[PDB]
RNA sequence: GACUCUGGCAUGCUAUUCUUAGAGGGACAAGUGGCGUUCAG
């Protein structure tokens, strides 16, 4: 946000973070993530900011805008909770997805049938997601990572502090991040709400999907 | 036949990457030999610094592979420095060379006094530290030659530095710390800060950046 | 004479066990619809694999010779109402001092609970 | 009479007790119990299978996700709620059950949730474990249809709805007392005892709540009202950089990371066991220690080994010549 | 780099880090140029200007490559104030 | 030569039906009848 009236959080964003739970942090903290906290209340829990959350967030789309062929941002999950996400984020956009196990040697080695090279890195978890981090270091990527208050910060170049251990949270921040995406590029207007609900996003957990299938 | 797998090779396969200082302007990896074959070429010339054959230990037995460390250069350009341990000398040595080239670094040069015609030695005494050995590089006089010992001397002449004081530390007797020591005194040479390079740099876009529209059909 | 290719025979088994919906019996839909599929890169590769894939629904419709369409429709599952349209939520005070603090004291679904 | 899978778990032979003995498939054929498949060949056959109704099975879980427990609730587990609803709405009046339970009524203490009440051998200041005791201590042990069911969360919520269910004993119970699991960031309650991170916001933050349950269809849960179950004291620690591969261990801030595959032997994890017949005939008296596997070197340890040294605080001073794994 | 006759005798000019002024070296495979969009002022939708920040590999593995691309983005009014 | 590239026809786009040179189409055994382990051919 440069300060524009259009760009700022509103009321119903608010209250999807409330809903998620984004502003509830983890309860360790790096020290570099200190910038980007609220307060350390009473029993333990880092509270984390919501307009630092906004503005990276919309730093983060805006890098990703300025990626001009859509193909080139690959966008990586390994833990279970982003992963649904993360190929609902291709279509939105048409990003690569890698689900699952991230092979290594991916960046790095040039003969194999996975090998492929993007222009910028979008990553659900700094933590899981070590190793795309250092194949992004060995082969010149920036880095998109959504990080916790406990999440090292080495090779990240946007930082987006969030709750990202739940899988609301999780597939908010994503559907957020595609929806924010999709009204930069102007495919899709800011006034109206977008017609995805950020319930498309999130993890199926096979027994809420027994569950679900029973209640039909 | 040269059929590229980057997409920094199939730039350079086509005209759209037209010189190397380019992909040395944004630090690119050149991960492929056949992108210094295609912009150097006939240029490059090789020097075999030396070769030593070790017993590889197996529980078959101790049997011979040979260890090629090999300096590779362009004239009044740049050098590159390769390591190879494998069966057959000669797989060694072309093993050695294509580790060199995708080694391929460039080299600064400066002048000793009054800046009068083509540079000629290293803009400031640099120093490369690699296993307890330190190269130390000092600009000379125009005239003086190499003033080193004959490894470093094979690696300033493959620089295309016309001369250049040196200083030695260490355990000089291993050529494989020295040759690395040397070559990273050369990388040093350019990454240095001087008050000529004080300018702010305006942004070039990249090659990935620039030419995406040519990389969509391939 | 003529013999088709390894990289044809694997794509079509590909597109056969992925799409083999839409897919149909005349040429030129499958084309396109297989133009529409995958990451494609040449024009006689496509065409090969059209004929190819026709050929073999030729094939197998009369004999053989269901998983995944159940997996995306699982995949692809919207609710009614969303879980994050709650009537009254959970809110900290201090989570509610920062929502004062960043001009949103005005909210309505926030309930705040005391630690006891 | 609904048999729950708790009630074949423990050989609860109730099948003279009651007469209209329904359960499903799936709450029988997932036992993999040896002693349970052995003696469902040779008990009686008057059990008979019922699938439940959608429309039912739906309504149980709209107020059984208004009660607060659909995330503890299962697939076989809302077939037996719904079969016994539907059982009890066939027979008898639908008018007896209600629906959108009763709200909660908070009453806190000063007393820890790690105090040791309602532990049978335990006892204060008397309280016996006799062996006419060890066929009595069960639960809290209090006219045709009823339920078998053992888990918390199921009589919970056949309570809440008002049907009368009971237990190993042959007498309908009265009262539910149990603990759960509540998340102090989120709010959010959870049956599940065994999980440590909460489903909505996966923090490592559930803390012990105690809940009684009454006959009428009440719940009232006591919070521990005590500085210390909420002290923020070994909480914040500097973490290692993340290590790949084979052999590198995570400290576990994630519900659903994924681990590298480090389990033991075969041998490494026999436990001796000494009521068996020919336990007489073993030249030792214990069973072999494994220390020839590559996981004895690796040093492999079982999730069970080592609980008190994750309860120390990592900011503190251990012994000098010790390493902690 | 210049000579008294005036020719740039130089193979090429390298980058200098924006945050710690620092040459980007020729095998920094750390260093990052990255590009972040502008957008008009009235709708928010993208412009088709970019600003360009670069980073060495070492602030990159310092982890202050965050707190440095805030810095620039707040300098340059990419990101507002608080 | 079961390797790689590629032509015939464009009244289509580009500075354009007669000359140009970049791109986009068009051909893939595609369809028909027989011989065929009823599938490879
Ligand atoms: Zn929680």
């Amino acid at each position: 946000s440069g300060a524009l009236d259009v760009l700022q959080m509103k009321e119903e964003d608010v209250l999807k973070f409330l809903a998620a739970g984004t502003h509830l942090g983890g309860t360790n903290l790096d020290f570099q993530m200190e910038q980007y906290i609220y307060k350390r209340k009473s029993d333990g829990i880092y509270i984390i900011n919501l307009k630092r959350t906004w503005e990276k967030l919309l730093l983060a789309a805006r890098a990703i805008v300025a990626i001009e062929n859509p193909a080139d941002v690959s966008v990586i999950s390994s833990r279970n909770t982003g992963q649904r996400a993360v190929l609902k984020f291709a279509a939105a956009t048409g990003a690569t997805p890698i689900a699952g196990r991230f092979t290594p040697g991916t960046f790095t080695n040039q003969i194999q049938a996975a090998f492929r090279e993007p222009r910028l890195l979008v990553v659900t978890d700094p933590r899981a997601d070590h190793q795309p981090l250092t194949e992004a270091s060995y082969v010149n990527l920036p880095t998109i990572a959504l990080c916790n208050t406990d999440s090292p910060l080495r090779y990240v170049d946007i930082a987006i502090p969030c709750n990202n251990k739940g899988a609301h949270s999780v597939g908010l921040m994503w559907w957020m991040l595609a929806r924010e995406v999709l009204r930069m590029r102007g495919t899709i207007s800011r006034e109206h709400p977008w017609e995805v609900m950020p319930d498309l996003y999130f993890y199926r957990d096979p027994e809420e999907i027994e569950k679900e299938e029973q209640a039909a | 036949e040269w059929m590229p797998v980057t997409k920094l090779g199939r730039l350079v396969k086509d005209m759209k990457i037209k010189s190397l200082e380019e992909i040395y302007l944004f630090s690119l990896p050149i991960k492929e030999s056949e992108i210094i074959d295609f912009f150097l070429g006939a240029s490059l010339k090789d020097e075999v610094l030396k070769i030593m054959p070790v017993q590889k230990q197996t529980r078959a037995g101790q049997r011979t592979r040979f260890k090629a460390f090999v300096a590779i250069g362009d004239y009044n350009g740049h050098v590159g420095l390769g390591v190879k341990c494998s069966k057959e000398v000669a797989t060694a040595i072309r093993g050695a060379i294509i580790l060199a080239k995708l080694s391929i670094v460039p080299v600064r040069r400066g002048y000793w006094g009054n800046k009068i015609g083509k540079p000629h030695t290293v803009p400031c005494k640099v120093t490369g530290r690699c296993g307890s050995v330190l190269v130390r590089l000092i600009p000379a006089p125009r005239g003086t030659g190499i003033v080193s010992a004959p490894v470093p001397k094979k690696l300033l002449m493959m620089a295309g530095i016309d001369d250049c004081y040196t200083s030695a530390r260490g355990c000089t007797a291993t050529l494989g710390n020295f040759a690395k020591a040397t070559f990273d005194a050369i990388s040093k040479t350019y990454s240095y800060l001087t008050p000529d390079l004080w300018k702010e740099t305006v942004f070039t876009k990249s090659p990935y950046q620039e030419f995406t529209d040519h990389l969509v059909k391939t | 004479g003529r013999v088709r290719t390894k990289t044809v025979k694997k794509a079509a088994r590909v597109i056969i066990e992925k799409y083999y919906t839409r897919l149909g019996n005349d040429f030129h839909t499958n084309k396109r619809v297989c133009e529409e599929i995958a990451i494609i890169p040449s024009k006689k590769l496509r065409n090969k694999i059209a004929g190819y894939v026709t050929h073999l629904m030729k094939r197998i419709q009369r004999g053989p010779v269901l998983q995944e369409e159940e997996r995306e429709r699982r995949d692809n599952y919207v609710p009614e109402v969303s879980a994050l349209d709650q009537e009254i939520i959970e809110v900290d005070p201090d989570t509610k001092e920062m929502l004062k603090l960043l001009d949103f004291g005005s909210l309505s679904n926030l309930q705040v609970t005391q630690p006891t | 009479v609904v048999a729950d899978a708790g009630a074949f778990l423990r050989h609860a032979a109730l099948q003279d007790i009651g007469k209209n003995i329904y359960t499903i498939r799936e709450v029988v054929t997932e036992i993999r119990d040896k002693a349970t498949r052995r003696r469902l060949a040779v008990l009686p056959y008057e059990l008979r299978f019922k699938e439940p109704l959608p429309e039912y099975v739906r309504l149980v879980t709209e107020f059984s996700k208004k009660t607060g427990d659909y995330p503890s609730l299962s697939a076989t587990d809302i077939q037996v709620l719904a079969l016994t609803y539907q059982l009890e709405a066939e027979f008898v009046g639908v008018s007896h059950l209600k629906q959108e339970p009763q709200k909660v009524k908070v009453s806190s203490s000063i007393q820890h949730p790690e105090t040791p009440l309602h532990i049978s051998g335990f006892h204060l200041p008397g309280g016996w474990i006799t062996p006419s005791n060890i066929k009595q201590i069960q639960q809290e042990l209090e006219v045709r249809v009823g339920c078998l069911t053992t888990d918390f969360a199921m009589q919970n919520v056949l309570l809440q709805m008002g049907l009368h269910v009971l237990a190993v004993n042959g007498m309908l119970i009265r009262e539910a007392r149990s603990y759960i699991l509540r998340c102090h960031g989120c709010f959010k309650t959870t049956s599940d005892m065994s999980r440590v991170f909460c489903s909505h916001c996966g923090n490592k933050t559930l803390k012990k709540v105690s809940v009684t349950v009454s006959d009428d269809g009440t719940l009232h849960m006591h919070f521990s009202r005590n500085p210390k179950v909420l002290n923020p004291r070994g909480l914040r620690y500097s973490l290692p950089t993340p290590k790949g591969g084979k052999y590198a261990i995570n400290p576990h801030l994630t519900e659903d990371q994924r681990f590298p595959q480090l389990r033991l032997s075969q041998k490494a994890r026999q436990k001796t066991n000494v009521f068996a017949p020919d336990y007489i005939a073993g030249v030792s008296p214990f069973v072999e220690n494994d220390i020839s596997s590559r996981s004895a070197t690796l040093q492999v340890r079982d999730s069970t080994l080592g609980a008190g040294r994750r309860r120390l605080n990592p900011n503190a001073s251990r012994k000098k010549f010790v390493k902690k794994r | 780099m210049q000579n008294d006759a005036g020719e740039f005798v130089d193979l090429y000019v390298p980058r200098k880090c924006s945050a710690s002024n620092r040459i980007i070296g020729a095998k920094d495979h750390a260093s990052i140029q990255m590009n972040v969009a502008e957008v008009d002022k009235v709708t928010g939708r993208f412009n088709g200007q970019f600003k360009t920040y670069a980073i060495c590999g070492a602030i990159r593995r310092m982890g202050e490559s965050d707190d440095s691309i805030l810095r620039l983005a707040k300098a340059d009014g990419i990101v507002s104030k608080n």
